[PDB]
């Protein structure tokens, strides 16, 4: 549900 | 033990956020000398030198000034996310769990930093390269006259508590560190994170702040104050969301507020 979030943790 | 996790935790937000509280001093003191924008005929002027490709064709002042702030806050929310991956305990942290607390932290830590670039007069923007006045966003038409003030308000208050960046960096991870945001799975787990990060700034402000015995207090209400400010900006973006059809939102800032409040 949030993966530009997801992707900037990684 | 806590003397170096203040620091570590300093040392990450000197390296991961572009502005800082002495940074922005040295400027608002007054090379790159910040252009004011105090009307329209300087807003026009700034957004020709500072953020061309946006005027290069327009759109009323008002979205384009909203795009703007768009722009910083999402600037803003991918320092935010480096910088917390720098809280030493965060990244031990479920994913799920890492995304819950930037959801619901990253406004409320923008508008504490926010105080840092904002005098009574206006608040710097665009790296440091301009200086856009408190009046001229009163002036605005409604609704986006309505974005900023409260944020002024909050700043010329939380100003006056003469924090220096060494304090709001421990503020801003006790910020994220939260664990009553909802849809947390480790509560526990956070709540310990919480506990450390708490005692840390504890003990930084009795050191740094002998004068104020009631400063580590002040700064929980100002966390609290944070939320409600949060929970109100999220309404108003609401509203310009439903009712400015020019005023397009970004899609991280989308996700963001998305089932937030
Ligand atoms: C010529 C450039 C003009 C830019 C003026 C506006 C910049 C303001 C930056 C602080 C914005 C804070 C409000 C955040 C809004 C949001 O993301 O919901």
């Amino acid at each position: 549900r949030h993966k530009i979030l997801h992707r900037l943790l990684q | 033990d806590l003397k170096s996790l203040a620091k570590r935790i300093y040392e990450a937000y000197l390296k991961n956020f572009n502005m800082n509280k002495v940074k922005a001093r040295v400027i608002l003191s007054g090379n790159n000398p910040p252009f004011v924008i105090h009307d329209m005929e300087t807003l026009c002027m700034a957004e020709k030198t500072l953020v061309a490709k946006l005027v290069a064709n327009n759109k009323e002042a008002e979205v384009r000034i909203f795009h703007c702030c768009q722009c910083t806050s999402v600037e803003t929310v991918t320092e935010l996310t480096e910088f917390a991956k720098a809280i030493p305990g965060f990244a031990n942290l479920d994913l799920n769990d890492q995304v819950t607390l930037l959801k619901y932290g990253v406004y409320e830590a923008i508008f504490a930093m926010l105080s840092s670039v904002m005098n009574k007069d206006g608040m710097l923007v665009a790296y440091g390269n301009g200086f856009i006045t408190r009046e001229f966003l009163k002036s605005l038409r409604k609704p986006f006259c309505d974005i900023m003030e409260p944020k002024f308000d909050f700043a010329m208050k939380f100003n006056a508590l003469e924090l220096d960046d060494s304090d709001i960096s421990l503020f801003v991870a006790a910020i994220i560190c939260c664990g009553d945001r909802p849809g947390l799975l480790n509560v526990g787990h956070i709540e310990k994170m919480q506990e450390g990060i708490v005692h840390v700034l504890r003990l930084h402000l009795q050191s740094n702040h002998p004068d104020d015995i009631f400063l580590f207090p002040k700064l929980l209400q100002k966390m609290a104050d944070l939320r409600q400010l949060v929970t109100e900006h999220a309404q108003l973006v609401q509203i310009i969301k439903k009712t400015e059809s020019d005023a397009a939102l970004h899609p991280l800032l989308q996700e963001i507020y998305r089932d937030m409040y």
